[PDB]
């Protein structure tokens, strides 16, 4: 049985799969072609599982997990068997996305609730947690990713059709508001920041109101520049809005039944590959 | 009456559960899908035994050698890499690629060994084997090599076409004008000889000497025609307007045979007769392309214009690019690679990365870290070499350590940090270190 | 006043010997008879007519002993030519001429022969363009000159083919002349511009920038690579009756063979050696090509006689097919001097004398020939020779009762104690 997995995360070597869904459970696996053989599952929420992502294997095993339970639980493998390690819930409702930071950030994670705050739980010397919330989004937030950089940054999708773009700041120790964006008609559902460290910056916004938003910024500079990926909507809601490492391709989860692929040519416009 | 009953569990999860969705908006139609480490995705497949699907993102990259390790290590010992000036990090140095080479693994059948194959003819430095008294001689007879090479291919490919044409022609002199036109004055001359067509067989024996006295006196012979002469066969003028040495730019023009035949036996016209002392391959081929347009897709095409552009080839290379794409990613990177490593032509800084990423990136897809990898160094970009062939060493540290084919690449230059650093991670993550 | 003559010869070897280069003498001694052949020639008794051109040969014969002892003399080995496979057809036959002097004389000989042919005057009235009454007359479906050649004959207006006569005879003197541009320029403006470019192959390949060594007589590439092809075509085109005799025979020229019956028959001595000179050359040209792979196979259409002649064995052959001409004391001379067989002969007409004195001119010029052969090539002639023909020489200066310069022809001889 399993009906239906909300999220599904790779390892750093993609040799450890780690599915979460409704039922609570969070079961890995041994992947390898076509046999991905059950080592794991994980009970420990009072609601569906929501989200799953490991950390950089920089920091062991860690796999920090969101549910419907509004609570945040990091896990970790110790000698061939998982244990909860800690817990971070200072949220007011279901937690929706979960992801870590460029491991030279340190540990940092990501949350993302529907009380319309957004955190970043770094993990002390003992191994503890020393919470830097922020409020994101007013009627509640449906995601945030992070940015590679080299000043810091992350986007948040909220609920009231927005994009923002957060920058860290010494002089306020917590995150500092510098841009956002609108254009959604409903619950910016999912939002991504690219690891394409080109020319300029991009960024997919999927939503509900089946558009997909590419933000491309020149530079440090001059502001996004708005550009629907097409100018229909899709069939039916979109969800998922992920980029490709190597090769600056974007997929989109449609709740449609398949996952479109969308490329950019040298009109700037983006077209279907696939 | 409404009724009390003491076993609504099943009805209490299932309320309890369209609560869930609703407040979130989570609609049955639900999908997710984001993209591997290893390039790829997983998207849920409620049909598997995990609910998502290892998916083999599909490649664009489709060239059958290029999953070969044979080909990528030959490839390798064309190079020779050289550290940054600006990082450690590897980035070649000397190349001594040519089209030529991935010619053994194509078909001599196959368009695209005629489109590798033509590519060298009109890139690939030729070499002169004699001595020459002076170095202007040896220009000159380089390019009567290329220029006879060149001229002999076409005529391979428009071969066919025209022994086709030569099989229905009802008419003697049509034929002469056709074996002309396959670049053969011999057979033309001697079937000239044999239809009782004498003095036209003198005149063809022309038909390759730019003589320029001959080129004037044919195109008078032309113009006193048109300016009155009655009559005059409409072949016999076909052959004249050859012998003039400008068979469309004039009056009498062959231009209207433009939808008789391939573009390409046309140019030939151009190319062995069109007056070849006087002008360089490239402005006659050019001389030839401003009189007719070609197919937008066709890449044998597009080829001859980014030869005959020579001055500007990167802005038609750019054109071209937004226009078409009968040039694939593969091929355009090979280009601008070989024309840069040779002085053949030059390139933007930036259009050879671009070119570089575009391919290193499509080789990721497949799987071939290798190969993937040799291809960054290309990069001219410091920064970007050193983020791209890190970020991918480690990411992949396992895979690029088993063959000496495997060996010999990061023995490429990848740095001996980068390489046991991302070895360090392979273990803290295993859980067997030092 | 005529009579004079004996003094002009007499007067050039005055001022030689008066001035202390030899090649001077001939050069005069050519003019003088030259400017004889012209007094005999004006107005007289068709008794000089004869006496007349006797001259003229006289004075043809000085000029060709000037050119050809220039040469084979005044010859001071000049730089080698080296060449490369690369190189064009043209400088090849360039360097055969340099280096191989026998050959050479042969052109030399031809020159020789064609300074001193005879051209027809320029046809008058010739028509504003080609082929006019049969156009006129309907009937040309095409206007090109393999026309008649592709049907019947019976398509040219008589009238044309009566004027395409005329001037293919006359462009055919032009031709044996060594008048090539005058050909080309008759040919362009008299509307025959095919017949022009037929011209224009007589020229082998040359290219300023890879054949360097002529990088300075060009500046653009000229003549035809494909020139054996070029050669049979012409050949072949010549052997196709239905054209007319005269044409025939300007292809049979370019090609290097002997023009047909009709036309060959009408050549004489000169002429016919002309001809028959013209072909050892072709072919010994074609021969140093092929043995330097310089020939591409493809070319080679049709067989040409690949053997060529000597010029020894030209001469006898011609000779039987002129005797009279033949024969003739000068020409025999011309002949002789062509063979350079020269002393050879001096000596033999000496013993002549011991019906040479039938004939006025032959005693003088032996005499004075064997005297110019001695100056420039001191030794030449037995000093018996000398002696025995200045004797009978000087008798004759005494029975036309000039002695008054016996001295100048003394100059030669301690014999000249007994005077």
């Amino acid at each position: 049985h399993n009906e239906l997995i909300h999220d599904a995360v790779l390892d750093y070597y993609g040799k450890r799969l780690a599915t979460c869904s409704s039922d609570k459970t969070i079961k890995i696996f041994e992947v390898e072609g076509e046999t991905h053989k059950l080592i794991d599952t994980l009970t420990g929420h009072e609601g569906p599982v929501w989200r799953v992502d490991w950390a950089h294997p920089k920091f062991g095993t860690i796999l920090a997990s969101c549910s419907y339970d509004g609570k945040v639980l990091i896990w970790k493998e110790e000698n061939g068997r998982w244990s909860q390690i800690a817990v971070h819930a200072v949220h007011s409702a279901s937690v929706n996305s979960v992801q870590w930071a460029p491991h030279e950030y340190g540990p940092l994670l990501l949350v993302a609730s529907s009380d319309g705050k957004v955190s970043v739980v770094e993990f002390k010397e003992n191994g503890t947690t020393s919470p830097i919330i922020i409020d994101a989004h007013a009627i509640g937030v449906n995601s945030a990713s992070w940015a590679p950089a080299t000043s810091r940054k992350f986007v948040t999708g909220g609920a009231d059709n927005l994009v923002k773009i957060w920058k860290y700041n010494s002089d306020a120790q917590t995150y500092v508001l510098e841009s956002t964006l609108e254009g959604h008609s409903d619950w910016v559902r999912d939002v991504a920041w690219s690891p394409t460290v080109l020319l300029r910056s991009y960024l997919a916004s999927v939503s509900q109101d089946r558009t997909c938003i590419i933000w491309t910024q020149d530079n440090e500079q001059g502001p996004w520049k708005k550009t629907l990926l097409k100018e229909e909507k899709f069939p039916d809601v979109l969800w998922r809005a992920s980029w490709s490492l190597s090769g600056n391709v974007l997929a989109l989860s449609g709740g449609d039944n398949k996952v479109t692929l969308w490329k950019e040519n040298l009109e700037g416009k983006w077209e279907p590959a696939g | 009456h409404h009724s009390q009953d003491p076993f609504s569990e099943c009805n209490d999860e299932i309320d309890n559960a369209k609560l869930i969705m609703k407040e979130r908006r989570f609609t049955a139609s639900y999908t997710f899908a984001k993209f591997s480490t290893g390039s790829m995705l997983l998207t849920k497949d409620i049909v598997g035994k995990s609910g998502v699907s290892i998916k083999r993102l599909p490649t664009e990259l489709q060239r059958k050698f290029l999953f070969d390790d044979v080909y990528l290590d030959k490839e390798i010992e064309k190079v020779t890499i050289e550290a940054r000036k600006s990082n450690p990090y590897p980035q070649i140095s000397e190349s001594s690629l040519l089209f030529k080479d991935a010619l053994d693994y194509m078909e001599k059948t196959s368009s695209d060994y005629n489109l590798w194959k033509l590519s060298s003819i009109l890139f690939d430095p030729v070499s002169y084997p004699y001595k020459t008294d002076n170095d202007q001689v040896k220009m000159a007879l380089l390019k009567k090599e290329r220029h006879c090479r060149l001229t002999s291919w076409i005529v391979s490919q428009i071969g066919p076409e025209i022994e086709e044409k030569i099989r229905n022609s009802s008419n003697e002199i049509e034929q002469i004008f056709l074996y002309l036109l396959l670049n053969d004055v011999v057979r033309a001359s001697k079937l000239a000889i044999e239809s009782k067509n004498g003095h036209l067989s003198v005149l063809i024996s022309y038909l390759g000497s730019n003589d320029p006295r001959i080129r004037d006196l044919a195109e008078l012979q032309l113009q006193k025609w048109s300016t009155g002469g009655c009559s005059i066969d409409k072949n016999i003028s076909k052959i004249y307007k050859l012998l003039s040495g400008s068979p469309f730019e004039g009056l009498f023009s062959l231009k209207e045979l433009e939808s008789e035949f391939s573009w390409l036996c046309l140019l030939n016209l151009t190319l062995c007769y069109g007056q070849i002392d006087e002008y360089s391959l490239e402005s006659l081929v050019q001389s030839h392309l401003d009189k007719f347009s070609l197919p937008y897709d066709d890449p044998i095409g597009v080829i001859f214009q980014l030869y005959a552009a020579n001055e500007n080839t990167e802005k038609l290379y750019k054109e071209v690019r937004q226009r078409t794409n009968a040039l694939d990613v593969q091929f355009c990177w090979y280009l601008i690679q070989t024309l840069r490593f040779n002085g053949t032509r030059v390139f933007s800084k930036e259009t050879s990365d671009e070119a570089t990423f575009a391919f290193a990136a499509q080789l990721e897809f497949a799987q071939l870290h290798g190969h993937s990898l040799f291809v960054s160094c290309f990069l001219n970009d410091d920064k970007a070499a050193e983020d791209t062939i890190k970020r991918l060493v480690m990411r992949e540290i396992t895979l690029l350590r088993a063959s000496t084919n495997d060996h010999i690449l990061n023995r490429l230059k990848i740095p001996s940090q980068l390489i046991f650093n991302a070895q360090a991670l392979k273990d803290r993550y295993e859980g067997n270190y030092l | 006043y005529q009579t004079e003559r004996f003094t002009k010869f007499s007067d050039t070897l005055k001022e030689f010997k008066i001035e202390q280069d030899p090649f001077n003498i001939i050069r005069e001694f050519r003019s003088a008879a030259g400017q004889l052949a012209l007094d005999l020639a004006n107005s007289g008794d068709e008794s000089n007519v004869i006496s007349s051109k006797d001259w003229e040969l006289e004075a043809r014969f000085w000029h060709l002993v000037e050119l050809l002892l220039v040469f084979r003399n005044a010859d001071l080995d000049l730089d080698e030519m080296e060449l490369h496979p690369y190189n064009s057809r043209g400088l090849f036959e360039k360097k055969l001429m340099q280096d191989n002097k026998q050959l050479y004389q042969i052109w030399i000989v031809m020159v020789w022969l064609k300074e001193n042919t005879y051209v027809m005057e320029r046809p008058k009235n010739v028509p504003t363009s080609k082929w006019l009454n049969s156009i006129t007359s309907g009937g040309l479906k095409s206007c090109d000159l393999d026309f008649p050649l592709r049907e019947n004959t019976n398509v040219l207006d008589v009238k044309d083919k009566e004027e395409d006569h005329i001037f293919f005879k006359y462009i055919y003197e032009l031709i044996l002349a060594g008048a090539i541009d005058e050909a080309l320029e008759e040919a362009k403006l008299s509307d025959n511009i095919s017949i022009c470019m037929i011209l224009c192959g007589i020229q082998e390949y040359l290219n300023p920038v890879i054949d360097t060594q002529i990088a300075n007589e060009f500046n653009t590439q000229q003549g035809i690579k494909k020139h054996s092809l070029w050669r049979r075509t012409v050949y072949s085109l010549s052997q196709q009756a239905g054209l007319d005799p005269y044409e025939r025979a300007i292809y049979s020229y370019l090609s290097g063979a002997i023009p047909n019956q009709e036309v060959l028959q009408y050549s004489d001595w000169e002429s016919d050696l002309h001809i028959h000179l013209n072909q050892i050359l072709q072919t010994e040209i074609e021969n140093y090509l092929l043995e330097n792979n310089q020939v591409g196979t493809d070319e080679l259409i049709l067989p040409l006689p690949s053997h060529a002649l000597t010029v020894q064995e030209v001469l006898n052959r011609v000779a039987s097919r002129h005797p009279s001409e033949s024969e003739h004391p000068i020409r025999v001379l011309m002949a002789s001097v062509i063979l350079d067989s020269l002393p050879s002969v001096i000596h033999s007409s000496v013993e002549m004398l011991l019906d040479i004195i039938d004939k006025p001119y032959l005693l003088r010029i032996v005499t004075h020939l064997a005297i110019c052969l001695d100056i420039i090539n001191p030794g030449s002639v037995e000093e018996v020779d000398k002696s025995k023909l200045i004797t009978t020489y000087i008798s004759l200066l005494k029975l036309q009762g000039l002695y008054e310069n016996i001295p100048i022809y003394a100059t030669f001889l301690n014999e000249s104690d007994c005077l």
